[PDB]
């Protein structure tokens, strides 16, 4: 289901390793009493890699959610390359009056997926030798309780 | 018209043009002129809101001593370090070829100065991503280590 | 047309009533002979002028980046031409182009979506310049002008001219056809207008009542503050009689034409200070016939 982890479907994405996860499996609406607030939103999601980015090398990849309609264009996915504490963008600044990417989804309901493109070896793919090395994936949840 | 190249370029609709001829009539003195090209910026203003939209973010590392160590040698391969402390040492000389070599400059001022050419073209970077995740690709900066 | 030469007595005396009719109704109005023949007048001008220039420029200005599918384009033209021609209302424009799209002005049959792509193509603002099309669309601007002078003239309501613009055949004209700005039916635009005015405050449920088929001898009686019998008497006797165009029970208050004849059955019965049926058994009087008994 959407647990799984699999190749990409799509004809450009069949060389591209994509690692698929549900906020409800997540069970974050476990972590706190109900009375604190019923609603849960995401403020921001960022990422951590572990992964042995070469000298003046680092991985590409992508996460995005799978609703693609209720969120604002360009909202539904970041890119990650520096890996570390990585929200994608070259500056954040929650003060600014753009959106975050995820700002407003809810705590329960879609899908989580991060992909790598080019993973696949026997397409020599330019990440394979690295993501082979690759062992743990830290996501980083800023939530909000309103 | 200025603002009408500051869109143009922020966006790539070198087609699209706002600005018409008619917002000035000397039949009338050119009374209301202003309030014409009020409305056209409020269509600049509006057309940007709907097609602006987040554009995603890669920092990519490139190393040149790499990009023409790995040259394709239907041009001279060579690393910088064999062509830097001899092109230093002679007045003259090149390695590679087109776009992608090593030279004393050109000009009448520069013929001191050591330039190093390199192409887009061959660092290749459209490879990095699947097409589908979007169908132009611009720098927002470039930046230096030595 | 006609030739006097060659012409029946019978046609002579219709000729001499017709130019007795029309001279006095211009003295009635106040009007010049020129004045009425520039209002019927089918030749037009093609020289350019200024204020048609102006009007070139504006719409040109205005419609440019006009889309086909967004909106019609007689909806968009409306208010530039409107500013260009004098006149008052913007939806009198619209209604004045709806006439001339059914007219089809001048020796080149012009219209909307054929004056826009010529402004579109074979148009530069601001220079003098001679086409082969521009003759065209000067008769088709002068024959705009024209309308403008034929609406306020007449003096007309904004509603019932576009009711008149629509559908011809509310108004008696011929089936099927263009309304024709012709004295003939100059005369009874005329005579709508003052019939509406003299209605006053009554007139704009009286319209409404007349634009549906809804209007009856009740209504309209007491809009005119006349006995409601009268109007159903006369009704009963034009049916009976037989008139040209034929007034049949389901158009006798849905067309102007019947409502006419109505009236004028009132007015002669008023002016004998007779009812009706007064007028009914004079007119079978007809001794000097072999047609009947």
């Amino acid at each position: 289901g959407n647990n799984n982890l699999a190749f990409g479907a799509g004809t450009d994405t069949k060389t591209s390793l994509q690692a698929s996860v549900s906020f409800a499996d997540l069970k974050i609406r476990e972590d706190y009493p109900a009375s604190l607030g019923k609603i849960r939103r995401i403020k921001q999601i960022s990422v951590t890699l572990p992964a042995l980015l070469g000298p003046y090398q680092d991985v590409q990849a992508i996460l995005s959610y799978g609703d693609k309609a209720g969120l604002a264009n360009g909202c539904e996915a970041l890119a990650v390359s520096h890996g570390m504490n990585d929200s994608g963008q070259f500056q954040l600044d929650f003060n600014d009056g753009k959106f975050l990417p995820f700002e407003g989804i809810a705590i329960d309901q879609g899908t989580l997926t991060l992909s790598f493109p080019n993973a696949s070896m026997p397409e020599k793919g330019k990440q394979a030798t690295m993501l082979k090395t690759l062992n743990d994936i830290i996501l980083h949840i800023r939530y909000t309780i309103k | 018209l200025m603002a009408e190249q500051a869109y143009r370029w922020e966006l790539n609709d070198d087609s699209a043009r706002f600005i018409k001829p008619g917002a000035w009539q000397g039949t009338y003195a050119g009374l209301l002129a202003g309030e014409t090209l009020m409305l056209s910026l409020a269509q600049m203003e509006d057309a940007h809101l709907k097609r602006d939209k987040r554009a995603l973010e890669v920092e990519r590392t490139v190393s040149l001593a790499e990009v023409y160590a790995g040259l394709p040698k239907d041009n001279g391969p060579f690393s910088l370090a064999q062509e830097i402390d001899k092109l230093v040492s002679q007045g003259s000389g090149s390695a590679g070829s087109g776009n992608n070599n090593l030279a004393f400059g050109a000009g009448t001022d520069t013929k001191t100065s050591l330039q190093a050419s390199v192409s887009f073209a061959d660092l290749k970077i459209r490879e990095d991503y699947p097409a589908s995740l979007g169908k132009i690709r611009r720098i927002k900066q470039i930046s230096v280590t030595l | 047309k006609t030739n006097l030469s060659a012409i029946s007595d019978k046609q002579l005396a219709t000729l001499i009533r017709k130019l007795n009719t029309i001279t006095s109704w211009l003295h009635t109005q106040k009007w010049s002979v020129f004045q009425l023949f520039i209002m019927t007048s089918t030749s037009y001008n093609k020289t350019l002028t200024p204020e048609i220039k102006n009007l070139l420029d504006t719409v040109y200005h205005g419609l440019q980046g006009f889309d086909k599918d967004k909106a019609d384009l007689l909806h968009v033209m409306a208010p530039y031409i409107a500013a260009t021609l004098q006149l008052s209302s913007e939806n009198v424009a619209h209604s004045v182009l709806l006439w001339a799209d059914k007219l089809q002005p001048g020796d080149g049959a012009m219209t909307a979506e054929k004056f826009w792509d010529w402004l579109n193509t074979k148009y530069t603002p601001g220079s003098s310049e001679a086409v082969e099309t521009q003759e065209h669309i000067v008769q088709y601007c002068q024959a705009l002008a024209q309308l403008e002078m034929v609406y306020h003239s007449t003096g007309i309501n904004e509603n019932a001219f576009r009711l008149f613009v629509t559908k011809p055949e509310m108004f008696g004209a011929a089936t099927g056809a263009a309304p024709a700005h012709d004295a003939l039916s100059l005369i009874m635009l005329t005579r709508f207008a003052d019939w509406v005015n003299a209605l006053g405050e009554k007139a704009s449920s009286v319209l409404a009542a007349f634009e549906a088929n809804s209007l009856t001898a009740e209504q309209l009686a007491d809009a005119m503050n006349l006995d409601a019998n009268l109007l159903l008497q006369a009704s009963i006797q034009a049916q009976n009689h037989q008139h040209l165009p034929p007034v049949t029970p389901e158009n006798a208050f849905s067309s102007w034409t019947s409502i006419n004849t109505i009236l004028q059955w009132v007015n002669v019965a008023q002016q004998l200070n007779v009812a009706p049926q007064g007028v009914s058994a004079l007119v079978g009087l007809d001794y000097i016939q072999s047609m009947k008994e």
